[PDB]
């Protein structure tokens, strides 16, 4: 987490706009859809079997929202994203056995969604910022596998 | 590989682009430029300046090129074989560098086609990049 | 795209491995799980201690299908179709992972075979483990 | 790092038995037939044509001692590789232009020629204690890139 205050701003700005439901829903199932691998941890969540049986799946479009809900959290303690998620970093490692490059790619899909949802208000500028933040996570995310 | 469904949503969503795709080209270097700034340490010839006419220029040509991948679409190691030799004898760009640009192609796409931007043309558009990247790196070694 | 020399070089090198393939792929996974501690979150239902009968028997499955891939090099993506299969439906390892096991496997191999490991077998090797994982890896979406 | 004390030891009595100069060399060449991309940044250095003309090249021979000279000096500030590799960060970036990813390229191949090398003695959790090193040193090699 290397954030100017300029790109905390930028950061903190957008995400005040964000309908954190919805795009929780729109990561997690675009997640599933690109990359059908990371679907072995759902396997009780039913039918994945298409776009459109992912995307309007009640069960995916309620873990999105759970998801992107720690993540915003994660969000107001920028500064701490370790301590933020270390509860959360040690039930996905040693609970769910979740390899750690899906909070990456999960990361990459979140910045794709930023960029379908606003559009050209997503600048070069800004979407450097949600890298940033998104590695933070990710990492913070990481830090108590062993 | 890309299934028919693949071929006709990539077909769809660049045919979407037309006559945009060197802006969104040029676009994409600035958000790499901008994201991973290691990638920078591939062009210290050029001015990366915002709004440089390298870049402009440098955005065309891999548009270009991308825009001929689609043309090709059944027949792209072939379609791409110069440019393949090129980068593995060349440029010697690692690997790792194309899935920086794939991902903020995906990013320029996303943030200019929302109608289409949909997650099985998402899905299409990336296994897309992914095959044209392997294409330029097949010759590496 | 395997030369005719890494195809030589590869059977040279396996040859001499021998008996010992089984001991080795055991070897590369006991130092994977320690180097790449990420990589034990697939293997929840083994025993990951040192001589767990588990880590042995599934160093040899691996030696095993590497052995059968030596042998058809020419042909890997039919040999290992099976398997190719296996992960992409059942196991879905992240494509990551593929690159670590490869790693771990040359360091054994380094470590075990010095007058045989050379800097062109190294290359050889290396390019091999990376075809086996591309085919592995190949019908994932 | 992230070394434990023992993990310590371990990384600085392999250590104390290598031949730099022999390793360095080897490294390197090792790199650039391995890795033939590599081979971008040494045009100067000659005839890179065939494994044989690598791994005898005397010009890589004695870059490969540079190398791993200062890695070795980094070895004594396991506790601040920031630090110590500041100013080599810059000119890797700056003046070399040389990408990261070659740092780790690197790494790996020294792993591969320390157990070449030790065979018995380069064991499992010795390789772990390795691994943390040379991600440590890549690491702090490019973090003053911009
Ligand atoms: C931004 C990254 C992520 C955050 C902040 C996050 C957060 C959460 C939270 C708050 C829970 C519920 C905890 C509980 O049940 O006590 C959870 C559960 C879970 N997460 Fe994560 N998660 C993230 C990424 C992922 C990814 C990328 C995957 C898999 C690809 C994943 C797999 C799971 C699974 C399988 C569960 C349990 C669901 C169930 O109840 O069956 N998570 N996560
Ligand atoms: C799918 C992705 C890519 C495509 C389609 C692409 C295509 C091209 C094309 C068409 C050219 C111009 C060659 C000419 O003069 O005719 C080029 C040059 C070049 N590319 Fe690639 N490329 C890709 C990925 C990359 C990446 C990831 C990098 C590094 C981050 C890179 C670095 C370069 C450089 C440095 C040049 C030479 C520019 C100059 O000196 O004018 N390329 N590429
Ligand atoms: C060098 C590439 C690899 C080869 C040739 C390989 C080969 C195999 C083989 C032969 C099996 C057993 C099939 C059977 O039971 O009939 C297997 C299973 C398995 N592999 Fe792959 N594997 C490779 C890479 C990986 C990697 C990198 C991982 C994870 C980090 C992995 C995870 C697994 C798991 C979890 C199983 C099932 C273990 C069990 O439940 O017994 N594989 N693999
Ligand atoms: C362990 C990682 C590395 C360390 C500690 C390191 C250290 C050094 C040192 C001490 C120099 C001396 C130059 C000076 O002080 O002016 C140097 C130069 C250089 N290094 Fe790095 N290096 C590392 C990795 C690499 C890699 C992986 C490459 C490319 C594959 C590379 C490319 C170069 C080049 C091209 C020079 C300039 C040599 C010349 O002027 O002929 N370095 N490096």
């Amino acid at each position: 987490m290397h954030l100017t205050p300029e790109e905390k701003s930028a950061v903190t700005a957008l995400w005040g706009k964000v309908n954190v439901d919805e795009v929780g829903g729109e990561a997690l199932g675009r997640l599933l859809v690109v990359y059908p691998w990371t679907q072995r941890f759902f396997e009780s969540f039913g039918d994945l079997s298409t776009p459109d049986a992912v995307m309007g799946n009640p069960k995916v479009k309620a873990h999105g929202k759970k998801v992107l809900g720690a993540f915003s959290d994660g969000l107001a303690h920028l500064d701490n994203l370790k301590g933020t998620f270390a509860t959360l970093s040690e039930l996905h490692c040693d609970k769910l056995h979740v390899d750690p490059e899906n909070f990456r790619l999960l990361g990459n899909v979140l910045v794709c969604v930023l960029a379908h949802h606003f559009g050209k208000e997503f600048t070069p500028p800004v979407q450097a910022a949600y890298q940033k933040v998104v590695a933070g996570v990710a990492n913070a995310l990481a830090h108590k596998y062993h | 590989v890309l299934s028919p469904a693949d071929k006709t949503n990539v077909k769809a969503a660049w045919g979407k682009v037309g006559a945009h795709a060197g802006e969104y080209g040029a676009e994409a270097l600035e958000r790499m430029f901008l994201s991973f700034p290691t990638t920078k340490t591939y062009f210290p010839h050029f001015d990366l300046s915002h709004g440089s006419a390298q870049v402009k220029g440098h955005g065309k040509k891999v548009a270009d090129a991308l825009t001929n991948a689609v043309a090709h679409v059944d027949d792209m190691p072939n379609a791409l074989s110069a440019l393949s030799d090129l980068h593995a004898h060349k440029l010697r760009v690692d690997p790792v560098n194309f899935k920086l640009l794939s991902h903020c192609l995906l990013v320029t796409l996303a943030a200019h086609l929302p109608a289409e931007f949909t997650p099985a043309v998402h899905a299409s558009l990336d296994k897309f990049l992914a095959s044209v990247s392997t294409v330029l790196t097949s010759k590496y070694r």
